[PDB]
């Protein structure tokens, strides 16, 4: 079931990247800690999406760089 | 310019085209950086009780999640461009290559190399 | 390190490393055991001169060739031309070196285990890989389509290739080759007084026809021609002095080639299975093929035989179609040379029979995905 | 080989004064004067191997601007420099590539004629306008004016 | 020379190629003058009816 | 921004920009894999040559389509070849361009939301819609009532439509169409000695049957008349020489539409399923439909059928309505150039099925109302 | 070589020569069909007039 795979691949990607979340155990203090922490982690990811998006940007430019030596050779 | 002269030319156009291509580089980092700064805000820390820092959580987890799947996407994307250009290099070497052969020789020795082993010790300009 | 491209053969073995133009040593492949007493003391005489040493000493040796047709029909003499090949003529020790040897296509599985099952166990290298002479041939000629016809020595056989896919149901093999032309030019030498009988008189009726057979344009005319004048009668000098007069043996000898009935074979001449190896073909790719026939092999080497063939197959094939002959200079060593180039590819660098993949599944190996 | 090239194009007493050491010592057989085919490949075999001619003749006419079978003087430091591949093809891919898809300033995979000529004046270095129309028939494998990466690495070919 | 020849070749199927395309496209057209010449003539001959009956009703 | 107005069709894949004249790129719709074995090492063989490159291969491939009879049979080849006319034909990224895709009607509902999932999921369109190839060819006309035959290679269908309103229960769809056309032909050909196998020969009959056959006015007079003179026999030149003469095979191939007993099915021809479509609308749009006929497809681009179509309706249909076939030059491309049309207009900009809408209904959301 | 190259080049020119021709005569018999498509217009406009009046008679 190659669909089947690509269903439960896309559901792993709506539920792994959801992570379990404990914030209200850790107290007051905790809380802030974890709250530090959080916002580290989604600023981390915001970074590595941005530089996902310009490698994306520069790695479509190099395939139309190539593909256009491919189409002079051609 | 001579032969020299106008490698050496082309030499200094590579040398200003890596100058271009450093502060392309330094220039984006900065902006990027600039960017994420508008976007990764520092929040303040002090004078939240509980209850405001709990649902500031759940707002950073869901935050967390989103950008997590958002950079997946882009991770797929650029798993798909590396494919792509992998391919079109491949292309590439498959118009200009193979057949490229060079005609590989042990008889031609270097000329340092030859001469020093038709003579010993002599060659030692090259 | 260097790879080993040795090319068995059959009447000369081809080696070199790999990435040369040409062959480091050539020499026939006979091993030939003296047949008279021997009076003189302590001469130094040995007991079997292989090699290009052996084609010196003839007048008193008995030279005997250990592949018959592709086929190896006599293992420990084709393992001294090995140990020969290795030690004295490249001086290279095989332990050192990958070896990529070279095998006639439809040959008996038997010949090719053995092979590979020596080379592992005796001289011990440390991988070797055997390809079809044929598509080497067709590598050094800088193509990827094509139909090569690869005339040796021992068998002449025909491989179609289309864009790098080989048609494994359109291989022609016909066992005519130039062993029968030099059996076939010595039988035909005795209608003027000239008899060569002993296995030592083989070679010079080999060098008689490689320095004067000829392939005729047309056969009739010549036929008709030889017998009416004398502007074709050339003489050559024997070892001893008694000149001798060729007259039409010259182009009768390698007519063969396209009339093997003339040596009591059935089959159709090297014009006509070509035609048939093309036609069995699909019929999208017959055009890049006419295009593209492309000899090879030392036979292929007569004077006026590109012309010929090409005359032949317009005969046969369709008018519109237009039959191009690629004939190289460099045809007694293109196999060679594309073996070199072969070996020489990185991308072909994984492709070798690992020793320790021989261990584990023996000589079988070979026929498996590493081919 | 990239050093030794433009050295002994210019070449000061030492290596010249060895060169002709070795024309003179080659009177043992070899007096043409002007290296010519025969003579080249007597010499080199007196020196005790016997190499394949086709390296020697690549070297003696291939690169040469007659290919007459006699030697010149910067093709004879061409043969020194081509028995070694020092000289790195004018930088490598990676370096290249960069440096062609930042030239690349409309992005398009070729280099048009006016960004290019902006580029080189951006360069600054010695100013020759007919090696600069060379480098544009060199740029014409094509003849479209434009410079891709196939042309660009082809004229670039041996720039140190 | 050879390389000369190529090119010869090369340039003839070119002109062969267009050639036979112009060849089809006026096979065509001339065949579509043909059927509209004959409804043409058709076309005369009903007005011309079309006219008697005018008059007779 | 554009829109792309891609028509996957039954064996040419029409693709552009919404808002042109013709397609951009117009290619066959063939995915074939390597059959042979292939010795060359290193030329960059790929596993499937899809579209318009293996036509050119086709001598070692085997051509698969990937459609049958409007339905998608083989869904994998389908993504490859979607993907092929995005990337490689057009080079626009999907991600940023809506599509209007093209459905033939009374077709399986599971091809038609396994297409709009595929389009949401894999290549992830902003919007995409389904459209009835007919009405779109009703487009392209100018008109807005008229009675379509749509005769393409799978399938030929016969949707009427008057003042706009689609009249559901008058659709007649006919499975008979150009490929059954191309296999009829080639089992023809078979009775003058000309034997066509392989499917990479299938194009080979297509080309005949393109360039050579031609729908007779009056069948009988045309039988007699190839019977006795030899006035129709046309030549053809294979793609290897050895020219073909076709006979009275030239309007026998295409006369199956008028008769499909000839190829065993039951049904009436093209012909009759038009009027019988007719009758089966209310009695006062007859006359509107009767005068404005309308054919398109690729398989209506026989020289003469809009003459025998014309005759055969004329006799079945009563004395004093007047019949008149619409025949526009640009039959081939007319879905395609009502497409375009369709996608540059204003009112239609919020039809299509925006990509929340199926985030929240499933892909069974082609069924509602937008359609 | 020579002598194949020679009469390849005379082909290609004795193909382009048959192209021009071709085209000449695709746009002519163009032109010819439009204007016999317009003087079909006019009959069919006739021919409405005239069933029209035939039905009021
Ligand atoms: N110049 C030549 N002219 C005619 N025949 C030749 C010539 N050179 C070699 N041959 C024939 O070709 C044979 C050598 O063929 P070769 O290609 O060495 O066979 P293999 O494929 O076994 O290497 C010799 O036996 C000789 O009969
Ligand atoms: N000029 C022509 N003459 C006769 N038949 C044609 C012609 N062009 C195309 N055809 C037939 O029509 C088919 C193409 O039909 P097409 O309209 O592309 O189908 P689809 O509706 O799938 O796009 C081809 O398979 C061919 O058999
Ligand atoms: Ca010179
Ligand atoms: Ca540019
Ligand atoms: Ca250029
Ligand atoms: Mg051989
Ligand atoms: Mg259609």
């Amino acid at each position: 079931g190659k669909r089947q795979t690509e269903r439960e691949k896309k559901k792993k990607i709506l539920a792994e990247r959801r992570k379990v979340l404990a914030i209200d155990h850790l107290n007051e203090d905790q809380l802030r800690e974890k709250a530090k922490e959080l916002w580290q982690s989604i600023y981390n990811l915001e970074a590595e999406k941005f530089d996902l998006q310009e490698k994306f940007k520069q790695q479509k430019y190099e395939i139309n760089v190539l593909r256009n030596r491919i189409n002079d050779n051609q | 310019i001579s032969a020299s002269r106008k490698l050496q030319l082309k030499t200094l156009m590579l040398q200003i085209a890596k100058q271009e291509m450093e502060r392309e580089a330094e220039e984006r980092r900065g902006e990027k950086g600039r960017v994420l700064r508008t976007r990764c805000q520092p929040l303040e820390l002090d004078g939240l009780g509980f209850e405001e820092l709990q649902d500031l959580c759940r707002q950073l987890h869901a935050r967390v999640d989103k950008v997590d799947e958002e950079r997946y996407d882009v991770e797929a994307k650029v798993t798909k461009n590396i494919t792509e250009i992998a391919d079109l290099t491949q292309k590439i070497y498959d118009l200009r290559g193979k057949f490229k052969r060079p005609t590989l020789r042990r008889v031609r020795i270097s000329a340092d190399a030859m001469m020093q082993a038709l003579l010993g010790t002599r060659a030692k300009e090259s | 390190t260097t790879a080993l491209v040795c090319d068995n053969g059959s009447g000369l073995v081809k080696a070199g490393f790999a990435g040369d133009d040409a062959p480091r040593a050539v020499f026939p492949s006979i091993v030939g055991r003296p047949r008279h007493q021997g009076v003189m003391v302590g001469m130094g005489q040995k007991d079997s001169y292989v090699g290009d040493e052996a084609q010196s000493k003839r007048g008193i040796l008995t030279l005997k060739y250990p592949i018959e047709h592709g086929i190896i029909t006599n293992w420990d003499d084709m393992e001294k031309i090995w140990h020969h090949t290795f030690y004295n003529e490249l001086r290279v020790a095989p332990e050192e070196h990958p070896t990529l040897l070279t095998e006639a296509p439809l040959n008996p599985k038997a010949n090719r285990e053995k092979m590979t099952q020596i080379m592992f166990e005796t001289f011990n290298v440390p991988a070797m890989y055997v390809a079809i002479q044929a598509v080497l041939s067709l590598y050094a000629s800088g193509r990827t389509t094509g139909i090569v016809l690869d005339s040796g020595d021992g068998v002449t056989h025909n491989v179609p290739i289309y864009e790098g896919y080989a048609l494994p149901h359109a291989i022609m093999r016909l066992d005519l080759a130039g062993r029968d032309l030099t059996d076939y030019l010595m039988k035909i030498l005795t209608e003027r007084g000239y008899s060569f009988v002993t296995t030592a008189e083989r070679e010079i009726v080999r060098d008689i026809k490689e320095k004067l057979c000829y392939v005729a344009l047309d056969f009739e005319n010549e036929m008709a021609t030889a017998a009416s004048s004398s502007s074709l009668e050339k003489s050559y000098e024997l070892p001893d002095g008694q000149v001798i007069t060729i007259g039409n043996e010259r182009f009768r000898c390698p007519e063969t080639l396209f009339q093997p009935s003339f040596i009591g074979m059935e089959s159709a001449g090297i014009h006509e299975t070509t035609y048939n190896s093309i036609m069995k073909c699909d019929i999208d790719i017959r055009k890049d093929l006419y295009a593209n026939n492309v000899l090879s092999g030392g036979t292929t080497m007569y004077p006026g035989i590109a012309d010929r063939m090409q005359k032949e197959i317009t005969a046969l094939a369709p008018s519109t179609m237009k039959i191009k002959i690629i004939a190289p200079p460099e045809r007694k060593y293109s196999v060679w040379i594309g073996g070199s180039i072969l070996a020489s590819l990185s991308t072909f660098q994984q492709m070798w029979i690992s020793k320790q993949e021989y261990d584990e599944a023996g000589p079988s190996i070979v026929h498996r995905k590493c081919f | 080989d990239d050093i030794y090239k433009a050295a002994v194009e210019q070449l000061t007493e030492e290596q010249k004064n060895e060169f002709k050491a070795a024309f003179d010592i080659f009177v043992l057989g070899a007096e043409d004067g002007c290296i010519s085919t025969k003579e080249l490949g007597k010499v080199m075999r007196m020196l005790g191997q016997n190499p394949t001619p086709e390296e020697l003749q690549e070297m003696i006419d291939e690169v040469d601007e007659d290919g007459s079978g006699t030697v010149d003087f910067d093709e004879f430091l061409v043969m020194m420099v081509r028995c070694m591949k020092d000289d790195s093809k004018g930088k490598s891919e990676e370096e290249l590539s960069d440096l062609f898809r930042m030239f690349d300033k409309n992005a398009d995979g070729y280099i048009d004629l006016d960004e290019l000529k902006m580029m080189l004046q951006a360069t600054g270095e010695t100013i020759t306008e007919d090696d600069i129309e060379e480098l544009m028939k060199d740029g014409d494998k094509n003849n479209d004016g434009r410079i891709d990466y196939d042309e660009f690495l082809e004229f670039m070919k041996g720039v140190e | 020379i050879e390389s000369d020849l190529e090119r010869a070749e090369e340039r003839a199927e070119l002109s062969e190629g267009k050639c036979a395309e112009l060849e089809e496209e006026l096979k065509t057209v001339t065949n579509n003058l043909k059927s509209l010449e004959a409804q043409a003539e058709k076309y005369s001959q009903k007005e011309d009816k079309y006219e008697e009956e005018i008059k007779v009703l």
